[PDB]
């Protein structure tokens, strides 16, 4: 059949990503929007962190 | 593509007034078209948009509340809506389209409307 | 946030054939360098010369140049023709929160 | 001491700032922004293509996450 | 943690009205404090918040545009103002702050609201 | 989006030792199960009972209990005192728009 992903862009670039999607045979099959908070974090490299990030969210939030 | 707004509109503060962007020419439901307004002797100011083929609408925080963006799909046409109108809100409205290069779209816009001024005036003399 | 776009000079004259360099400052980094130059005459709406900083449209003269990236822009116009003397306008895009700065204007020195 | 940015709904900020406080970590900006979540479908054979695409298109921004 | 809110107001539509919640015990600064509101015999409703110490605010997209959530490190207070009255905003307006896992003020934050101010009814009346 | 979250019953009639049973389904699947539940009762503030889904506070008696994940939750009250009768509310905060569902209340039988 066909395989789903999950994509977050900036509303600028939706129709972009429509277009490219059009060109590969692409669907969309759901939209949404959300807002969230960016924070930039400082730590030293107890970067434990990560560990404790992970059971906090259940697997969902990325340190980047 | 060509844009074409609604007529002139002179309302009176806290009420309401619709603007109408017709388009033509090229596809509406996947590229985005957003509102501008300039008020008199000021600068461009981004309001919001709409992705019509989603229903997907993206207010400026500045406007939010006051404002609905809407897109009709059989008709080609974007609205405006803007309620509890001020004296502040006097300006140009420019509905805006992205440029393309069924092109692949560029986010910047190259093609607008006309233009539609609303007035907004205690100024009974105005209406 | 509000990306804050602040062009200078605000207001400047030149004459017809010389070379105008008109900036944009971004309070912050500008996403994918989506950052959009416009020309607006008086009576007129606006028309983009510039898209994705330094990309021009078809049917744009090519005395029309954009660079930079980051948080520093600029439009140079080769040499300015009468068509030329009017406000410009940048513009970013790279984020849901778009905004214009406050327009940069090009007078006739007089 | 290294630096990451970090992208949270807002109720799990303040769980954020107490971990951070476990690593003797500090806060250095914040910033609040609304994106657009879309969920795709294409065929297996065109994941590859439309990722590049997608990385050049978004100057290697967007990223194509699976669903599990 | 006793959270307690402005007296009973009484506006007029197109007015104005800023609710005061002020919070005693433990840290104000690193925690989320919240505005619900409830009209008469409605249910719950969330109106937005903020987080004082990052000044980071976050509102229902119902009520932006109208609404402002700022805190008062100082004095330990959060305030909700609200704008345009009409009379569908009549309601008693609730402050809600996130509580902390385990006994003791100091625990992890849960999101969910565990600490309640006693209320404030706000009536727009023509 | 504005996530809906449907409580059921809407309004019941149980005896004081009986067992409540209140359900909340989320028209989509909830945020790392961030979900609450709240007890009002007349003329008071709400009250907090259970967090994370399934989570207990401090303070709150055990007879309260949460479980689901996802779109199906459900709260159980073991046995009913006197006070538990009040309206029940569930909340999802497993994105920045929160949302509360319209109640179920528990009124006495007779």
């Amino acid at each position: 059949h066909l395989t789903e992903y999950t994509l977050q862009a900036n509303w600028f670039d939706i129709t972009g990503i429509l277009w490219l999607l059009g060109q590969v045979d692409g669907k969309i099959i759901n939209s949404d929007v959300q807002a969230f908070v960016l924070l930039r974090v400082a730590l030293p490299a107890k970067v434990e962190f990560s560990a404790k990030l992970a059971d906090f969210s259940g697997g969902s939030l990325q340190l980047l | 593509v060509q844009l074409v707004q609604s007529g002139a509109e002179v309302k009176r503060p806290g009420s309401s007034v619709t603007v109408s962007c017709k388009a033509s020419g090229g596809s509406f439901s996947t590229y985005a078209l957003s509102w501008v307004r300039q008020a008199p002797g000021r600068g461009l100011e981004w309001m919001g948009g709409v992705i019509p083929l989603l229903t997907i609408t993206n207010y400026a925080p500045r406007f939010q509340g006051r404002i609905t963006i809407t897109a009709d799909r059989s008709t080609s046409t974007a609205y405006l809506e803007l309620n509890s109108l001020r004296p502040e809100d006097t300006a140009v409205y420019y509905c805006a389209r992205e440029g393309t290069t069924l092109g692949k779209p560029i986010g910047a816009f190259a093609h607008w409307g006309q233009g539609t001024l609303v007035t907004v005036s205690s100024l009974e003399h105005h209406h | 946030a509000e990306i804050v776009l602040t062009q200078s000079p605000g207001t400047q004259s030149l004459s017809p054939g010389e070379r105008a360099t008109l900036s944009c400052r971004a309070s912050q980094s500008v996403g994918n360098n989506k950052l959009a130059w416009y020309q607006q005459r008086p009576g007129q709406a606006p028309r983009l010369l510039i898209y994705g900083a330094s990309s021009r449209p078809s049917g744009v003269a090519d005395r029309f140049s954009g660079s930079g990236s980051g948080t520093d822009f600029t439009l140079t116009i080769s040499r300015l023709e009468p068509e030329d003397f009017a406000v410009y306008y940048c513009q970013q895009y790279g984020q849901s929160l778009s905004t214009f700065g406050q327009g940069t204007k090009v007078e006739v020195k007089l």
